[PDB]
């Protein structure tokens, strides 16, 4: 017996046909399982014993379940699901733990049968139409089609989960004051009631859960806390991330190698200080993924200090609305930062790090400015607000920057912490030309063909110079002569020239970029106490 | 009864996301939901309605209460078209007032075989909780097909206080109405409330619209670098004005002189910057509107809460272009400069060629995703793109009133 509730109605991917193909033929032993399966299930009213109109047919396998050793029953949907219609499944929106209300306590209620708990809509019935084999293709196969969600197929999880959700209608209706989060085949139900109270109204759901056709999960598969909520453990007062470990050998492959890194740099996340600089050093020109490295000793190391830190208990608390969300963020280096939210100090909701993109070029404010709103993000996901910002730089700084940039950008409500190293602007062009300074005409050319670049100056001061360069760009030499005006002028330069990149860069100031001779040309320009970089158009003989 | 409306021929459902909503702006749109749910407006649907929509919550005057913005954008482009014109005198009138009538459409009931595709969602905190789905009974505010399905009906409901006095232009722009009196400001919100009134059963004019044009920099003294500055900057302009030219200005330039040296302006460096002068004194003949092609119009910030714009649709042939100094009160936020902004523009276009246009925003995508809906008024959206302002395009506009 199964659930009572209207059918969501199911098209095939608007314009095919249900699939057929010929039931890969299976042992007798196999088969003689298949039957006793369907036929319970039939009883059940699961699956329906059926007529040769049917031209669909879905292949069906038996497994031994590696768990009770038994022949268990799987059906291979991948044809029907490759031609169901598409439904609303945008599920993949995952709580995260620092987000959920702390509980007086939760309860986890089980429903994993619940797909075959729901029926099917009677039209769409037809296209799961599965046959059971004959022995030598004796006494044709026994035709089955499903009357239930039939799990493995692609409109299941979105059904049930929706048929859960009108049943529930009711219930939370009724008593508001009870958190269920439905989940896969488990509902977390959790309250502030007193634990009797609590306990009374979980019974109450589970025998309206009955009523509704959905029967009672024997005390046996009964899931309790902690909860193993995929990479956390779910404690009543804290929530902690499931230890990740390292598995050490004395022997790694390309793949294994990979692995790791790809594993510890998840860990980063919660573990700024996890490094893998050495690690991934040993990917430079390998030669099959079966292919066995050795470890650097610096690697040996690196490894070694990573094992101790993923030691190290990582956890925080649950989220309590009466307190204020805060987020205070650091720079752990040119292009790499940490956030740690928390609404009372220690008491981290939740870290984390973000990282560069080898950046064209920016400058640290702009990339301040891109990790707040991207936590900012976060934060609406997770508490449905923003959290009110503590960051290392000066606000006369801030008010500086955002003043002048070309692009909009913003930080919300934010405060300034002192937690060095500060984020500052490494250079500032001066507003006019500065009067004294030497002023220094560049120019810089090279045939696209050949890369014969050419690139030099000529000061007012009558110095000049001019240097060879074979295998340059366009582009290179320009950049190069204004290096070469830099690396020649005293603490303060007026710089002219054509390029168009050298514009690019008087309203942008970056102080990271992809280009390391616009590095370099960035290390001039901060050692510098005073730089004028003005534009002029090219083709037009001006020094 | 009601009209089969369908979508273009080709096209499927909008299938958008809901970006992340604050949780005041959740709690409100359930609010907002519940009771045009009983109203019969809005049903609760399943998930065999694979489309989308995103919905947002905007706040009215005076009422400090939220507002359901539906950003049917999307689906309005896959809506087929509604004929198988502008009355150019409300770009003229003194004073025109922004009225919205979309509240209208609950009124009038929506074709069952195409309000899948008014598909939205309410999203949850930390995704504890389903998205609430709905979708629309009757004509959805905010959508294209509306003004056009109520037209017949809006012509009769508009007819006798037009008739009144067919002086008044009033404009129908999806859920709004821009209504045109030529009379002083007590007067045409007197004659503002008779329609409002009547409809039972802002105060902008279109003539301080100049579209400001350049002026070169008078100097008492020029240096080498203000002529570069000039020069660099009349290259670009020459791209607008060709016969603007640089010639006699670049030769006064012709050495390796320090940049703060004052150059004398030769006298054929004077007339050719006084003929330059004059070619800029006026728009650029031949810039006239083309109605089957799309108006674009760019946004480039200025600093200190000044931005320029410019409304085109072929490049450098600017139908419009004017600045923007922050609302006394946009201070520290680029992006209420920025929305105010775009929704002032937005609003000048439509009350000259009834369209919005497309907009080229000084802002990164993300920031702008992030907080737009919570300085956002109007109640129609329109289609943006992100961009990165060329140095002398700003530069040329900065030469304005100053
Ligand atoms: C009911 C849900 C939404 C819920 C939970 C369970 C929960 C478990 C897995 C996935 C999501 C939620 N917890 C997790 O807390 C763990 C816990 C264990 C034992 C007693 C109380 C709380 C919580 O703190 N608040 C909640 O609202």
């Amino acid at each position: 017996p199964i659930s009572p509730i209207e059918t969501v109605p199911v098209k095939l991917k608007p314009g095919m046909d249900g699939p057929k193909v010929k039931q890969w033929p299976l042992t007798e032993e196999k088969i003689k399982a298949l039957v006793e399966i369907c036929t319970e299930m039939e009883k059940e009213g699961k699956i329906s014993k059926i007529g040769p109109e049917n031209p669909y047919n879905t292949p069906v396998f038996a497994i031994k379940k590696k768990d009770s050793t038994k022949w268990r029953k799987l059906v291979d949907f991948r044809e029907l699901n490759k031609r169901t219609q598409d439904f609303w499944e945008v599920q993949l929106g995952i709580p995260h733990p620092a987000g959920l209300k702390k509980k007086k306590s939760v309860t986890v209620l089980d429903v994993g049968d619940a797909y075959f708990s729901v029926p099917l809509d009677e039209d769409f019935r037809k296209y799961t139409a599965f046959t059971i084999p004959s022995i030598n293709n004796e006494t044709p196969g026994i035709r089955y089609q499903y009357n239930v969600l039939p799990q493995g197929w692609k409109g299941s999880p979105a059904i049930f989960q929706s048929s859960m959700t009108k049943i529930l209608e009711p219930f939370r209706k009724q008593n508001p004051d009870i958190v269920i989060y439905q989940y896969m085949d488990d509902l977390y139900v959790g309250s502030d009631l007193e634990i009797g109270q609590h306990r009374t109204k979980i019974e109450e759901l589970r025998q309206h859960l009955l009523r509704w056709g959905l029967t009672t999960p024997d005390k046996k598969h009964q899931k309790e806390p902690p909860f193993l909520w995929m990479g956390y453990e779910l404690h009543p007062d804290k929530w902690t991330v499931q230890p990740i470990v390292l598995p050490e050998k004395d022997s790694w492959t390309v793949n294994d190698i990979q692995k790791l890194v790809g594993k510890l740099n998840w860990a980063s996340q919660i573990y700024p200080g996890i490094k893998v600089r050495q690690l991934c050093k040993l990917l430079r020109g390998t030669k099959a993924l079966t292919e066995v490295i050795p470890l650097t000793e610096e690697a040996e190391l690196e490894l070694a200090e990573n094992r101790e830190i993923l030691k190290e208990p990582v956890h925080g608390v649950y989220y309590d609305p009466s307190k204020d969300l805060i987020a205070e963020i650091q720079k752990q280096g040119q292009g790499q930062w940490t956030y740690q939210i928390y609404q009372e100090p220690f008491k981290n909701l939740k870290t984390g790090k973000y990282a560069r993109m080898r950046g064209a070029h920016t400058n640290d404010v702009k990339q301040l400015t891109e990790a707040v709103q991207k936590i900012t993000t976060e934060s609406i996901v997770i508490w449905g607000k923003t959290p009110k910002f503590k960051l290392p730089i000066q606000k006369e700084t801030w008010e500086t920057w955002w003043t002048e940039y070309w692009q909009a950008t913003w930080i919300p409500e934010w405060e300034f912490v002192n937690t060095p190293p500060l984020v500052k602007l490494w250079y500032q062009l001066e507003k006019e030309p500065i009067v004294g300074a030497e002023t220094f005409y560049v120019d810089g050319a090279a045939n696209r063909e050949t890369k014969l670049g050419k690139a030099g100056y000529v000061t007012n001061r009558g110095r000049q110079k001019v240097v060879t360069l074979t295998d340059t760009t366009n582009q290179k030499t320009e950049l190069q002569a204004i290096y070469l005006a830099l690396q020649d002028s005293g603490l303060e330069v007026n710089i002219v020239t054509d390029s168009q990149y050298a514009l690019g860069i008087i309203q942008a100031q970056p102080d990271q970029s992809e280009s390391e001779l616009v590095n370099q040309i960035i290390e001039q320009l901060i050692k510098k106490e005073k730089v004028y970089l003005a534009w002029v158009p090219a083709h037009k003989g001006i020094g | 009864e009601t009209v089969p409306v369908k979508l273009k021929p080709g096209m499927d459902g909008p299938k958008v996301k809901q970006w992340p909503l604050t949780e005041e702006k959740i709690k409100a749109l359930v609010e907002i939901c519940t009771e045009m749910e009983k109203e019969g407006k809005i049903s609760k649907i399943g998930p065999e309605n694979p489309y989308n929509t995103p919905v947002f919550a905007i706040k009215k005057k005076d009422s400090t209460k939220w507002r359901k913005l539906v950003d049917f954008r999307e689906l309005n482009k896959r809506t087929q078209d509604f004929w198988e014109p502008h009355p150019a005198g409300l770009k003229k009138k003194k004073s025109v007032t922004v009225l919205d009538v979309g509240d209208a459409y609950f009124s009038v009931p929506l074709d069952e075989d195409f309000r899948k595709y008014t598909a939205f969602t309410i999203p949850s905190i930390n995704n504890e909780t389903p998205g609430i789905r709905y979708q629309y009974n009757v004509l959805p505010q905010g959508w294209k097909g509306s003004p056009a399905i109520f037209q017949s009906s809006m012509t009769k409901i508009l007819e006798p206080f037009r008739k009144q006095n067919p002086d008044i232009v009033i404009y129908q722009y999806m859920d709004d109405l821009y209504v045109g009196s030529d009379l002083e400001i007590g007067q045409h919100r007197t004659k503002i409330e008779e329609l409002r009134q009547h409809l039972l059963r802002y105060e902008l004019h279109p003539d301080k619209w100049t579209v400001q044009p350049i002026v070169l920099p008078e100097k008492d003294s020029w240096t080498v670098n203000d002529i570069q500055k000039l020069v660099g900057k009349l290259n670009w302009a020459s791209q607008i004005y060709p016969g603007i030219k640089v010639r006699q200005l670049c030769k006064l330039l012709r050495g390796t002189k320090a940049l703060t040296e004052v150059i004398p302006l030769t006298e054929e460096a004077e007339l050719e910057l006084a003929e330059n002068r004059e070619i800029l004194k006026e728009p650029v003949h031949g810039v006239y509107y083309d109605p089957s092609k799309d108006l674009i119009a760019e946004i480039q910030k200025q600093g200190q809460g000044q931005w320029t714009y410019q409304i085109y649709q072929e490049p450098f042939k600017n139908l419009k272009t004017g600045k923007y100094a922050r609302m006394r009160g946009a201070h520290t936020n680029d992006v209420k400069q920025l929305t105010e902004a775009v929704q002032k523009i937005t609003t000048e276009s439509i009350v000259i060629w009834g369209k919005t246009p497309k907009f080229k925003l000084p802002i990164q995508k993300e920031t702008w995703e992030t907080w737009w809906t919570e300085y956002w008024q109007a109640t129609w959206i329109p289609e943006w793109e992100f961009v990165n302002t060329p140095p002398l395009v700003k530069l040329w506009y900065q030469l304005e009133k100053e």
